[PDB]
């Protein structure tokens, strides 16, 4: 899964 | 726009003289119905005649202007956010560009616009991650701080993100715990508190410092189940479940990690990060 | 009170202009201090004294002192709605009467504090049930509507609860659907409706209305996962397996719907709601 | 359980 912003 | 207005009216139902009545100031019949309304802001002087018959305190009038501007702009700040969320960037970037361009001076709430530009543009393909860096650095330092304290904080969380995802994970790293060390000190939003750490476990784990990164997301699971906030612990769990497999724990614990990720990806529906999942746990 | 002086500080410093010579304008050096720090809040005076050196715009005071008095004010509802959820009543009654002991004007904020007073009191055994709901309806009665469109509405909710628990099913119903009916229409703080629609079935649950209880706890759940909430779902999950016991579905649905409040009850380390839960699936 | 406020 990818980073959160 | 149509608070002072219907705020206007409101008061001289509540006094007793009418609006035709409040027409012989200095002003047309009609001008005070479209003020009534909020279809037109008065000019600073001619509302004076208006704040001549209602009764009644300037600082009221401004107050509510005041009270109204600070909702329309918590109002958009929110709408932004839940873009984010649903991950609607080119939405985001045609609405913060609009409110930018008629450039209003409020330092703050143009940062807020800013920060989120430049990362819109990003991942609309616009700018190179070295630029977009650049710029967000630009509002950090202009040092505000005004009403929300967090902001700087959000505008690192930005850049420690860039840098990791293009592989700079030690810088990325180093980022996330300068942000955790202001946490520390500040209280409380641990919602981002959570964000924080959920990112700072990913870099940890891609650079393979797995109980680092198991530790950390462990602390966020502990702290979203704190605020009963279920917006990221389905990606924690699953997490957790890949710093257990790493570390070769009982198969027993890994597959109960995954379990629960799996349980919060069919309850929020989370079709493209049950996708993922459902790969692997046979796949791996 | 802090901020106030505190942009005095930063505005003073970037002007050019020294802090004795801002002394010589109606006050001793120490005066300007006082005022730096917060201690003493400026006589609107002096304040008008001091905006001749700064520059700087009038407003930009008030400006300042209205995003501090809407923190300070916001700050405290936050507070008081934390003690809530943690059933800190006896702190809650002190808190909120101590506020109201200043009896300072500012109607809708005086109604966030006679509601918590009045429900703490009843709480705290100070006051009956039918006394709380009619001090409860002079609130609405007032018929504000300031910045919290919602105000009312958890008002309405209050007497609703305080009436279904104290055996009025019917009343109490027919108030969650009037609330209900007011939120299709307003929108969205969907923490609230989640929390109307779990109180509504329960009172339905205790009217025998299974069904409608069930439907109610269903939708409950699909918000609670859309907004990403765990802070009712555990014992929507107790309320849904209540319902599909009574209404006699499989075993294997009812239980199932049990582990999952299970679940919610461990990882929110919830160990009252916890405990009941244990005794049913052997009692029942 | 209880009502909720």
């Amino acid at each position: 899964l990818p980073f959160e912003f | 726009a149509e608070k002072l207005g219907s705020e206007i009216k409101k008061i001289r139902v509540l006094r007793g003289l009418t609006q035709k009545q409040l027409s012989e100031n200095i002003c047309h019949q009609s001008e005070v119905s479209r003020i009534e309304s909020g279809a037109v802001y008065p000019s600073m002087d001619i509302l004076q005649g208006i704040a001549a018959k209602l009764q009644i305190p300037i600082i009221h009038f401004y107050e509510v202007l005041i009270y109204s501007d600070i909702e329309r702009k918590k109002q958009f700040k929110d709408q932004v956010i839940m873009l984010c969320k649903q991950k609607r960037y080119k939405e985001i970037y045609n609405k913060v560009w609009n409110e930018l361009k008629k450039e209003e001076y409020h330092p703050e709430f143009q940062q807020f616009l800013q920060w989120q530009y430049y990362v819109a543009a990003y991942v609309l393909k616009k700018v190179d991650y070295e630029y977009c860096i650049l710029e967000l650095k630009k509002l950090l330092n202009q040092q505000l701080t005004g009403i929300d304290v967090y902001q700087n904080l959000y505008i690192e969380n930005a850049i420690a993100n860039i840098y990791a995802e293009n592989g700079y994970l030690k810088k990325g790293i180093d980022l996330f715990e300068q942000i955790l060390k202001q946490l520390e000190a500040l209280h409380d939003n641990e919602e981002f508190d959570v964000k924080v750490r959920y990112n700072h476990a990913k870099a940890l784990y891609l650079d393979s410092r797995y109980e680092e990164s198991l530790y950390q997301v462990n602390k966020a699971i502990e702290i979203s189940c704190r605020i009963n906030s279920m917006a990221l612990i389905g990606q924690l769990y699953y997490q957790r479940g890949e710093c257990l497999r790493k570390l070769e724990y009982e198969e027993a614990e890994i597959e109960d990690a995954y379990k629960k990720a799996s349980f919060f990806f069919d309850i929020l529906e989370m079709h493209a990060y049950k996708e993922a999942l459902v790969n692997k746990i046979s796949r791996l």
